[PDB]
């Protein structure tokens, strides 16, 4: 199992020095060339240096001549990159790879941060496509590169992956939909039917001469809107101990064709607590989540199921996709306990004279311990129906009795509160055969 | 255990900038992504982006592109999120959350969250007003004009729990917050038992005790 592991990267002050190591495994560097290729923040892959361990032949890039040194210890099966008087321009992720003039194996790279001539022209810089689309990227060689062109794929946070070598040959394990072709100095990569796992940045490289050159990269992105997840229903009410269902539909498939896994997760969100992961891969229950939670579905529709709802399951449930950027959430689904109709108990509070000291009057109407949520509170002053100066607050559903409490505040300037003489709140609800009015005078 | 501990709550004026931190422990820092999720009142959950702990390079949600910057310091295993040009709409709870790169990819192991309140208002404690008592009677306490959130309300230093309803805070035109805390108690007890609401506003280190006797 060929493996390349980079190490030694870190924070180096300007004009500083640092050594990087590349430990090889499953093969011997004596048998091949070793390359150091760097990638600056936001930019493309840049070959910096190369060594043949057997005879210690070294080739550098003009960018790093005299500031970078590459060595190797065949005994240790390790390649090394010494760096001195480092510049701000040197900050980058440094990968080590190996050569079949293709870079088939890459380490996952190591970050170096400096705290202060064949050319390949890739087209286009950016590209927007949809799952199922046929995509074509191209790279114009600045001169004759006979068939010495490879194609690589790179996703954020990961090393490049060899896709095509010698311009039309499919690297072992690459899926059939990928192909590349050559027409003189025109080079083409083409994806038959875009799969959800193909959104990435693609790089052309010529392996004809040395230094190997790279195209600036073609980013393939989701066309149109971000992956949208729509949940149904928006709100749910089921009785204690009964089954609750929530569905989530994705505007595109979350199923990777290469591994048959759905990149969909289910989260619970209670006020004041961080989101709690319940399910990943669309059906795998997170260790420790109660049995009664389950997840099903695939492709574009998924379902979260609570086999028997409990008072502690009252929360907002969100579906979430981590298949492609930007990662998105569903709009959410409020689940609440369904119970019997409970008429509110209505109370009215006049402005404290202590508050009337402050210069404003707050008359409050309290609806206590009612169900369901729908409740209309209308304020009337001297039997004049009001509007426009009322705000309502609502409690979370009570765990034990499954009811709600509501507080409505009529706010007035103390002057206007002196003007009138009768204040009442009229409450309408399913538990009231007819509206119930509560009043006070002063 | 894997753990992410975030910095404390922040209050900022519109147009200001805020830096939130997320100290990670219990795992190999460089091997994972740190995502930043936000919950703004009534907006649900929103992914702003994530940073590779190894590369220090980020993928941003283009809705915040240019206003949000992720960084990491591996020497202290900490990730930072800096949001600039703060608006009132950025008032929200910001979570850091780890996500895997090799086998597990779902965002798991969340931080406790960081409340960031963006407003012209300044930190001030609440004015506590009694809501004098009206079979069962209702009485209350009005905690008014405090900034920022939150406020804790107890009754009889915790002795009285049953029948208590502390409503969620309301954001006034003032830009200050006000909430109500009511309780139902048997009418007859009104003259026997004494009721004191304890209000604690740690952001301003205010502590108030108020009695509600009949009017």
């Amino acid at each position: 199992e060929v493996q390349l592991v980079e190490s030694g990267g870190g924070l180096v002050q300007p004009g500083g020095s640092l050594r990087l190591s590349c430990a090889a495994s499953g093969f011997n560097i004596k048998d091949t060339y070793i390359h150091w290729v760097r990638q600056a923040p936001g930019k493309g892959l840049e070959w910096v240096a190369r060594i043949y361990p057997t005879n210690g032949y070294t080739r550098y890039a003009d960018s790093v001549k005299g500031r970078f040194t590459i060595s190797a210890d065949t005994s240790k099966n390790t390649a090394y990159l010494q760096m001195n008087s480092l510049r701000a321009e040197d900050t980058a992720v440094y990968y080590c790879s190996r050569w079949f003039y293709a870079m088939d194996y890459w380490g996952q790279g190591t970050l170096v941060t400096v705290s202060s001539d064949i050319q390949m022209t890739q087209s286009p810089s950016s590209l927007s496509a949809s799952v199922g689309d046929r995509v074509t990227i191209t790279c114009r060689a600045s001169q004759d590169v006979n068939t010495a062109v490879a194609w690589y794929q790179q996703k954020p946070g990961k090393a490049p992956k060899l896709l095509i070598y010698s311009a039309s040959f499919l690297y072992s394990g690459v899926p059939s939909r990928f192909s590349g072709s050559r027409s003189g100095t025109d080079f083409t990569l083409t994806i038959s039917s875009l799969q959800p796992e193909d959104f990435a940045t693609y790089y052309c490289q010529q392996h004809y001469t040395t230094p190997p050159t790279f195209g600036q990269g073609t980013k393939v992105e989701i066309k149109g809107s971000d992956i949208v997840l729509t949940q149904s229903p928006d709100s749910l009410a089921v009785s204690l101990g009964e089954r609750a269902t929530i569905n989530c539909r994705s505007s595109q498939t979350l199923l990777y064709s290469n591994n048959q896994k759905n990149y969909l997760a289910w989260y619970q969100k209670k006020p004041g607590q961080p989101p709690k992961l319940l399910i990943s891969w669309a059906f795998t229950r997170k260790s420790g989540v109660p049995d009664r939670f389950s997840g099903s579905g695939s492709g574009t529709d998924f379902t979260l199921t609570i086999s028997s709802l409990q008072a502690e399951d009252v929360a907002v449930y969100y579906c979430q996709q981590y298949s492609n950027y930007p990662w998105t959430f569903g709009q959410g689904t409020k689940v609440e306990i369904k119970r019997t109709v409970a008429a509110p108990s209505v109370f009215i509070f006049p402005p404290s004279d202590e508050q009337l000291k402050s210069g404003t009057a707050s008359v409050k109407c309290l609806l206590n311990n009612f169900y369901p949520r729908e409740a209309k509170v209308q304020w009337k002053v001297d039997n004049a129906l009001q509007s426009g100066n009322s705000q309502e607050s609502v409690t979370e559903q009570d765990s034990k009795d499954s009811t709600y409490s509501l507080s409505s505040t009529l706010t007035l300037s103390k002057a206007d509160y002196e003007k009138h003489k009768v204040y009442a709140c009229e409450v309408t609800h399913q538990g009231l055969s007819s509206p119930v009015t509560k009043s006070f005078n002063r | 255990q894997v753990q992410l501990v975030q910095s404390g709550a922040e209050v900022k004026k519109p147009g200001a900038s805020v830096k939130v931190s997320c100290k990670a422990s219990g795992y190999s820092f460089t091997g994972y992504f740190i995502n930043w999720v936000r919950e703004a009142p009534g907006q649900g959950l929103e992914w702003m982006g994530h940073i590779s702990s190894s590369y220090a390079t980020s993928t941003y949600n283009q809705k915040f592109q240019g206003r949000v910057t992720f960084t990491v310091d591996t020497s202290s295993s900490t990730a930072y999120m800096e949001l600039s040009s703060l608006r009132s709409e950025d008032t929200a709870v910001y979570y850091c959350v780890r996500s895997g790169n090799y086998e597990e990819y779902a965002m798991d192991y969340w931080g406790q969250g960081t409340l960031v309140t963006v407003s012209s208002a300044s930190t001030k404690g609440p004015s506590v007003f009694p809501l004098a008592p009206s079979g069962t009677a209702a009485l209350g306490c009005l905690v008014k004009d405090y900034f920022p959130e939150p406020v804790t309300v107890s009754w009889n230093s915790g002795a009285l729990t049953s029948g208590v309803h502390t409503f969620p805070a309301v954001l006034q035109s003032s830009g200050l917050y006000s909430l109500e805390s009511v309780v139902t108690v048997p009418s007859s007890s009104l003259g026997t038992q004494t009721y004191i609401c304890n209000v604690n506003h740690k952001p301003s280190n205010t502590k108030v005790d108020k009695r509600v006797e009949p009017k």
